[PDB]
């Protein structure tokens, strides 16, 4: 059984600095790509950042690109997404996503169950 | 930019009835991902490459389309078909809009 | 020993359109396919008909390498047998092929903030590409009858359309650069050993 | 001028099955010829353009091919969505003239 | 979003004169060769006039049977095309339709305008 478990999401007020965990175990780790992936609270899903296999190339839209940074880690089998000047329109669900290949081009098969990152105040 | 529009927003069949849920894209994609969110649980996968079932749905979803329509079709709808139906290509950057089903 | 030159068809700071791809011919070599087998930074390393850790131990007699910049939705369409829109008018490979397909991403270097309408595509052909064959003919393609002289208005529509290339456009929308090795073994003495 | 005969006002073909419309030219229009289909209460929205190329948002199923005098637009696997009329019209020469319509209905 | 409206829906005596205009906007219409066309419920459909894009000199294509009393005016400065009729008859009753570009890509049709004669 593959199991994807989130964590750290909360609540920060607008330009703080989040870090998001996914805690991977069920499969061979570093070969399947992975990605992030919010839900805005209208149910409109979209990629947030992508990452390869070998941990080398990182993809992000141009909405966040530069505020936002995924990380992989082989060796504690997590895998990051910290954020960064976060605006008012950041309050999402951001569940964590394996893909099917060693590139970000295969279908999404395991979704983690989210943990929710709200700003306001 | 690729946009990603599915027709309509909310779709209603029957218990039993045949339904097409529609995902037309601006220019040419490949291929097509089909998706399903429940109430409160994270989206699972179903159709990959618009062929191809996942393990474990059941089989009366079936999936055609190439170029800038594609289709996903239920055989006969019943009562725990009543999910959101995101559709996503790698190329797109957002997912679809999502046609919601509810058994009439 | 002197190792072949991959560094000027790989490592280029300007590849060419699909509509007319650059054809090098490599030959009098020692190669090294293994250095580019683990660089770990292409996205895609399919070979057809050989085996990519005995490649080393192969003498060929011709290598031609084929470059040229699609959209990384079509990478897809380099395979022997597919179909689409660049096997079909742009790049066909034939289904005897013996060689291996190398791409990679290169959003930073194809792609500027307004965008980059350099890289050009055949939108339309009278006849499918039989294999290894370029056709860099700009011409208007006169449907209807009457002689309209180079114009775009009515009928008489231009072939070939530009590739919209943007930084923020998706993964499989962004620039992909494809380089295509062929190995050929006519007969001659076999030079390209590695 | 060109004249495009479209002989079939009336063909009735249930759900799932595969009809073929055929529309017939006088004189040998190249591969100028357009398809149109019409809901009942619209404008035409364009289904195939110069014979062979199908549009942007039209299912697969609609695929038409031929060249000559004698076209033909040919659906697959047919639903509840095709209940209109299907127009063609050639563009060779400027008296563009349309054909004479081909309304479906479910059996 | 692409879109095409028309005016001037009305009744007019044999012998009058109807100036129909078509706007549209959300594309570039430099490059946009817009017809009209006649959809009746007697004739089916017909081909009204052409007008083409502005490196084609502006050309103006009309059928045979509208010569003379059919004129077609573009103006891309505010984003709208016009069908100019005099001089009217019995048979030019039916619908009139704005298009963008027929016969390629793009080929979007408007919604038509009701044109009839007493
Ligand atoms: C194209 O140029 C790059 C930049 O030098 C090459 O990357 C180097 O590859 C060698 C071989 O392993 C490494 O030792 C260097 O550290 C790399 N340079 C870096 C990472 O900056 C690349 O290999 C070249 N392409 C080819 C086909 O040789």
């Amino acid at each position: 059984e593959v199991m994807l478990v989130e964590s750290g999401g909360g609540v920060v007020k607008p330009g703080g600095s989040l870090k998001l965990s996914c805690a991977a175990s069920g499969f061979s780790f570093s070969t399947y790509a992975m990605s992030w992936i919010r839900q805005t609270p209208e149910k409109s899903l979209e990629w947030v950042a992508a990452i390869s296999s070998g941990g080398t190339n990182t993809y992000y839209p141009g909405s966040v690109k530069g505020r936002f940074t995924i990380s992989r880690d082989k060796a504690m089998n997590t895998l990051y997404l910290q954020l960064s000047s976060l605006r008012s329109e950041d309050t999402a669900m951001y569940y964590c996503v394996r893909h099917s290949g060693n590139y970000v081009d295969s279908v999404m098969d395991y979704w983690g169950q989210g943990t929710s990152v709200t700003v306001s105040s | 930019q690729i946009v990603l529009t599915q027709s309509p927003a909310i779709m209603s069949a029957s218990l039993g009835e045949e339904i097409t849920l529609t995902c037309s894209v601006s220019s040419s994609v490949s291929d097509m991902h089909w998706y399903q969110q429940k109430s409160g649980t994270s989206p699972k996968v179903f159709i990959y490459s618009t062929s191809n079932l996942a393990s474990g749905v059941p089989s009366r979803f079936s999936g055609s389309g190439s170029g800038t329509f594609y289709s996903l079709t239920i055989s006969s709808v019943e009562a725990e078909d009543a999910a959101y139906y995101y559709c996503h290509q790698w190329s797109s950057w957002t997912f679809g809009g999502g046609t919601k089903l509810e058994i009439k | 020993t002197n190792l072949c030159p991959f560094g000027e068809v790989f490592n280029a700071t300007r590849f060419a359109s699909v509509y007319a791809w650059n054809r090098k011919r490599i030959s009098n070599c020692v190669a090294d396919y293994s250095v580019l087998y683990n660089s770990a930074s292409f996205s895609t390393f399919k070979c057809y008909g050989v085996s990519p850790t005995k490649l080393n131990d192969l003498c060929f007699t011709n290598v031609y390498a084929d470059s040229f910049v699609i959209r990384g939705d079509e990478v897809r369409q380099i395979a022997p047998g597919q179909t689409g829109k660049i096997a079909d008018y742009n790049y066909k490979l034939p289904d005897d092929f013996t060689g291996c397909v190398i791409a990679w991403n290169s959003n930073n270097l194809d792609s500027k903030v307004g965008g980059n309408y350099n890289y050009l595509y055949r939108l339309f052909r009278k006849s499918n590409l039989k294999p290894f064959e370029r056709d860099i003919s700009t011409e208007i393609y006169q449907a209807g009858s009457t002689p309209c002289n180079g114009v775009e208005g009515f009928n008489c529509y231009f072939p070939l359309q530009s590739y919209g290339f943007q930084p923020t456009n998706g993964v499989g929308y962004q620039p992909y650069r494809v380089v295509v090795l062929s190995f050929e073994l006519l007969h001659a003495p076999a030079t390209v050993c590695g | 001028d060109i004249v495009m005969t479209q002989f079939q006002k009336f063909m009735s073909t249930s759900v799932g099955d595969r009809v073929s419309i055929t529309c017939k030219a006088s004189q040998n229009v190249r591969t100028a010829v357009a398809w149109y289909q019409q809901k009942p209460g619209q404008s035409p929205k364009a289904m195939i353009y110069l014979a062979s190329n199908r549009h942007r948002g039209v299912p697969d199923r609609f695929t038409g091919s031929g060249c000559g005098t004698d076209f033909t637009l040919t659906i697959s696997n047919v639903q509840c969505e095709d209940l209109a009329d299907y127009f063609c019209l050639q563009h060779r020469n400027y008296p563009l003239t349309f054909g004479g319509g081909t309304k479906l209905e479910i059996k | 979003e692409v879109k095409l409206e028309e005016s001037g829906g009305g009744l007019v005596q044999p012998g009058g004169s109807m100036k129909l205009s078509c706007a549209a906007s959300g594309f570039t219409f430099s490059d946009a060769w817009m017809d009209w066309v006649r959809q009746s419920p007697e004739k089916g459909l017909e081909w009204v006039a052409q007008i083409r894009r502005k490196a084609n000199n502006h050309a103006t294509y009309y059928a045979e049977s509208v010569k003379g009393r059919f004129t077609i005016s573009r103006d891309d400065s505010k984003s709208s095309v016009y069908l100019q009729m005099n001089s009217l008859r019995a048979e030019d009753t039916g619908i009139y339709y704005c298009i963008r570009g027929m016969t390629y890509a793009m080929d979007f049709w408007g919604q038509g305008t009701s044109v009839t004669v007493s």
